[PDB]
């Protein structure tokens, strides 16, 4: 494919090996990762954005949480 | 050793389709090319297309598109060329040569068979 | 116009959940699971008397 | 592009004579040339298999290199069992194929 | 692998255009397109998250939209 | 062990946001950009007379 919509999560897994599991299993979070600490920029704003929408620290953790995960793994 | 046998060269009329075969033994046909360069008579020669046995597609020269098909085998270690038109203009004999997958060796026809010659005529 | 190259290993990549078989001739595909229920009815053990 | 190299003659006595290969930035010049005789009438041999790797070839007297758009080659102690005709093909990126030269009459007195 | 993180901001701007722009302006939204037309069962999820955690309308649609984003795109 | 192909497609994928820059001898950078100043005081005006 495009490489961008990875074939997993389908369910139809056996006890026998995937194709590439070792990788696979970190590749994106890395990818994330990398992101996170070549650019610090988008940090600063995505506490704000957490912050200033109405704030309960349940809701602040998940909305900081995913538009820090979701603005690197879908650019 | 390996060699291409290329059968034996035949003859035939404007309007009909010719094959030639061409059978290279002696080494894991899957993994290397060939290449079918055809060679006129007091001219320079100048390759057609690949055929990647295993899973290959043809690939031919961009005068030749349309011009020529290539299918082959796995079982019996054999690729097929035939002409679906002959016109006059096709009047020379016809190569095979193994070829690598290396990008430096998409050029390297390191061994090529006796030469199956074709003419046409009335 | 230019071909954009080749997809191989975007393909390689891309097949991170699937499973292995094998190609040689016919294809003997690994990796699934069958019920069976097993029938106990005919044996008998060597060397009971 | 396309690649078109010269006819020429040369003499039995040894003496270097350059097969001179011009190409274009997309099909030579960034790509391994490969160097071709045929004796004529039958099927032409590989002469290198490199850009100046020779398989088993006359050694120690056919050898040559590329430089930038230009690829060429040398022959020393030429004798009159080398008649032959002389060929460069490199492989073309671009346009996705392969690239044979015209032809070169190598005619050795 | 490589195919993955782009460096579509990377912000070295230019006034002609990049190697892909007309692919690469859309590839990402038709990947979650087409991960949400082979799969709706998330949108059920996404739904009933944002309505139990969302005390708020905008809350709620926030909540929504970033989850029904980073899920096929962490995919 | 396998090889898992070839990434020509995979970069050719990677550089979406990058320019273009034809290279024939050595290089020709185009889409470029740059800031000038024009000292215009010796500009005649070639049809006083
Ligand atoms: C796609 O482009 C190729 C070239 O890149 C076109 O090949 C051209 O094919 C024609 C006929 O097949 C060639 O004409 C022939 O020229 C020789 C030259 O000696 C002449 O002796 C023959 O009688 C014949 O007229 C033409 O030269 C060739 N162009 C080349 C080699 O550059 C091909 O037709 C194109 N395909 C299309 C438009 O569908």
């Amino acid at each position: 494919s495009v490489a961008l919509a990875p074939h997993v999560g389908m369910g139809l897994d056996t006890r026998t090996q995937t194709w590439m599991s070792a990788e696979g299993a970190w590749r994106q979070v890395e990818k994330v990762e990398t992101w996170a600490l070549r650019h610090p920029g988008f940090t600063i704003l995505a506490l704000f954005l957490a912050h200033y929408i109405g704030t309960s620290l349940t809701q602040k953790v998940v909305i900081f949480i995913l538009l820090m995960l979701v603005t690197p793994s879908m650019t | 050793q390996v060699q291409l046998v290329q059968s034996g060269a035949e003859v035939k009329k404007p309007g009909a389709p010719v094959k030639v075969s061409c059978e290279a033994s002696g080494y894991t046909f899957t993994d290397y090319f060939i290449h079918w360069v055809r060679q006129a008579p007091g001219q320079g020669l100048e390759w057609m297309g690949w055929i990647n046995p295993i899973s290959g597609g043809t690939n031919y020269h961009p005068r030749f598109h349309g011009g020529v098909t290539m299918t082959r085998d796995t079982s019996m270690k054999v690729a097929y060329m035939e002409l679906k038109r002959l016109t006059s203009d096709d009047t020379a004999v016809y190569f095979c040569a193994r070829g690598r997958d290396f990008r430096g060796g998409y050029s390297q026809l390191d061994y090529w068979g006796q030469g199956t010659l074709v003419t046409v005529s009335s | 116009v230019v071909v954009l190259g080749s997809q191989e290993g975007a393909m390689h990549t891309a097949l991170t959940g699937a499973t292995e078989i094998q190609n040689s001739g016919g294809t003997s595909i690994f990796a699934g699971h069958l019920k069976c229920r097993l029938k106990m009815d005919k044996l008998e053990l060597k060397g009971m008397s | 592009s396309v690649l078109t190299q010269p006819p020429s003659a040369s003499g039995t006595p040894g003496q270097r004579v350059t097969i001179s290969c011009s190409g274009g930035s997309s099909n030579i010049a960034i790509n391994t040339v490969n160097w071709y005789q045929q004796v004529p009438g039958t099927a032409p041999k590989l002469l290198m298999y490199s850009n100046n790797q020779r398989p088993s070839g006359v050694p120690d007297r056919f050898s040559g290199s590329k430089s930038g758009t230009s690829a060429s080659l040398a022959i020393s102690g030429l004798q009159s069992e080398d008649e032959a005709d002389y060929y460069c093909a490199t492989w073309d990126d671009s346009l996705k194929d392969v690239l044979f030269g015209g032809g070169t009459k190598l005619t050795v007195l």
